[PDB]
């Protein structure tokens, strides 16, 4: 079924798209390439097949996100979107299709064939962690704020244009939480089950662990994941790797102490994985001193990754 | 396994004639789009020209309209670009790569092949 969507070919718009392969499987929709037979270009186009009006609903606020971070050179670009019925759909469930320019691929895949050359150079890390942030500054510039939740190195995309580039908004959200104590248990419960689906276990922050903290859950949960992915560029392992709820409420992780070779960003590291979100650095604090780093190592942090473009 | 040799490029005047050549193994070439791209030093890598598989379709970026001419050939696996009427700006390091392209003439495929050099100039 959605495994014999590939060879057929799809209208949008003034576009006729042949569906070449797939790229990502997912329990409710699944990601293909699709290239243009009148212009030759390819996209990336991902086709939800569902009943349930909760995962309907969320794609289409998904596509209003998008639609609104377009422009942004570290951001996957809309193309276009369509509405299909269950009734027109061959698979007796409603379809939607969401269409975005192709890129490389995930730059996890391209980290893993690029281990044999050695280490990542401290400069790498600081272009990748960068272009990383200045896609989330965007996203917490536009009015409401669109806050991420799901940041992580699956979500980050290497461009072809050799750039870092955001993908994944299924999480994405303008809503921020202010619990207090006129809230019922039950109400933090209800509020917390609704948020954990949306998050990675290993990169759920604290105050959406422990709802009796009276802390806000706002923009301020990309900058814990933020600290995770910096975290996981450096040591290559995860901070919180365990998932252990208890190490994550109380913020007990630990720095490799012989570390001599991404020592400039224990400062950041620090900085961005507090426990209490009120205290954790702003997007245009982080943004800020990343620039001083890159400015200190003779190094523009915009230019393209060609270490990692180079790689087959 | 996708493996890939270009060949036929050399140093060529303005508004001279090449005809690059590349022969492709380790995949199934008729169910495959294939492209032209090069590598121009100071800009990088630009997607040139494109085929489908049948070669019902061909695509080509708007600096090489109606000047280029990509074509293949199933039965050998082999890979043709026909180039007239060179300026300066067609000189570079072609390779030829799968499938297209994406936003402005950025290829999808990184060329692991060595390619063959287009030099223009007098
Ligand atoms: C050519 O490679 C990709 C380009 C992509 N360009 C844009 N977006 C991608 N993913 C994506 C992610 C989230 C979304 F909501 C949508 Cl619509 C799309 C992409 C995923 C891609 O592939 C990711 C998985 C890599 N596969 C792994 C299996 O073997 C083939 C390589």
């Amino acid at each position: 079924s959605q495994s014999d969507f590939v060879g057929q070919t799809v209208e949008l718009g003034e576009l006729r798209l042949r569906v070449r392969r797939v790229l990502a499987e997912g329990g409710f929709a699944f990601v293909y390439e699709a290239q243009d037979v009148g212009s030759g270009r390819e996209y990336a186009l991902k086709r939800l097949l569902s009943n349930e009006e909760e995962k309907n609903r969320a794609i289409i606020q998904e596509v209003c996100f998008m639609k609104k971070l377009s422009g942004h050179p570290n951001i996957v670009q809309f193309c276009s979107a369509a509405s299909i019925g269950k009734e027109e759909s061959d698979t007796g469930q409603a379809e939607f299709l969401l269409l975005t320019e192709l890129c490389k691929g995930q730059l996890v895949e391209f980290l893993k064939k690029m281990e044999s050359r050695g280490p990542l150079s401290c400069d790498t890390v600081l272009k990748i962690f960068y272009q990383t942030c200045r896609a989330v500054q965007h996203m917490h510039r536009q009015k409401p704020p669109i806050i991420h939740r799901d940041l992580k190195v699956e979500n980050l995309l290497l461009s072809n244009q050799g750039t870092i580039k955001l993908c994944d908004f299924g999480s994405a959200t303008t809503i921020s939480h202010y619990p207090d104590y006129s809230w019922s248990a039950q109400r933090r419960a209800l509020v917390e089950e609704e948020i954990t689906r949306n998050t990675t276990p290993m990169y759920r922050t604290p105050e959406i662990i422990d709802l009796y903290s009276n802390f806000p859950i706002g923009e301020k949960q990309d900058i814990w994941a933020l600290g995770c992915i910096l975290y996981l560029l450096c040591f290559r392992q995860h901070p919180f790797e365990d998932g252990a709820k208890l190490r994550i409420v109380n913020g007990k992780y630990s720095i490799p102490p012989h570390d001599t070779q991404y020592t400039v960003f224990h400062s950041l590291i620090r900085a961005m994985l507090q426990v209490n979100p009120e205290e954790r650095l702003s997007i245009a604090e982080v943004v800020h001193q990343l620039q001083e780093i890159a400015a200190a190592r003779n190094v523009n942090p915009k230019s393209p990754i060609t270490e990692l473009l180079e790689q087959n | 396994q996708v493996q890939l040799q270009e060949s036929g490029g050399g140093l060529v005047q303005p508004g001279g004639s090449l005809r690059l050549s590349c022969s492709a193994s380790g995949f199934k070439f008729n169910d495959s789009y294939m492209s032209w791209v090069r590598r121009v030093p100071g800009k990088g890598l630009e997607w040139v020209a494109g085929i489908w598989e049948d070669s019902s379709a061909a695509h080509y970026r708007d600096s090489v309209k109606g000047r280029f001419t990509i074509s293949r050939d199933n039965a050998k696996n082999m890979l043709y670009l026909q180039m007239s009427s060179l300026k300066s700006d067609d000189t570079g390091l072609y390779y030829c790569v799968r499938r297209g392209y994406s936003g402005d003439y950025r290829p999808i495929n990184n060329p692991s092949s060595q390619g063959t050099q287009v030099t223009v100039s007098s």
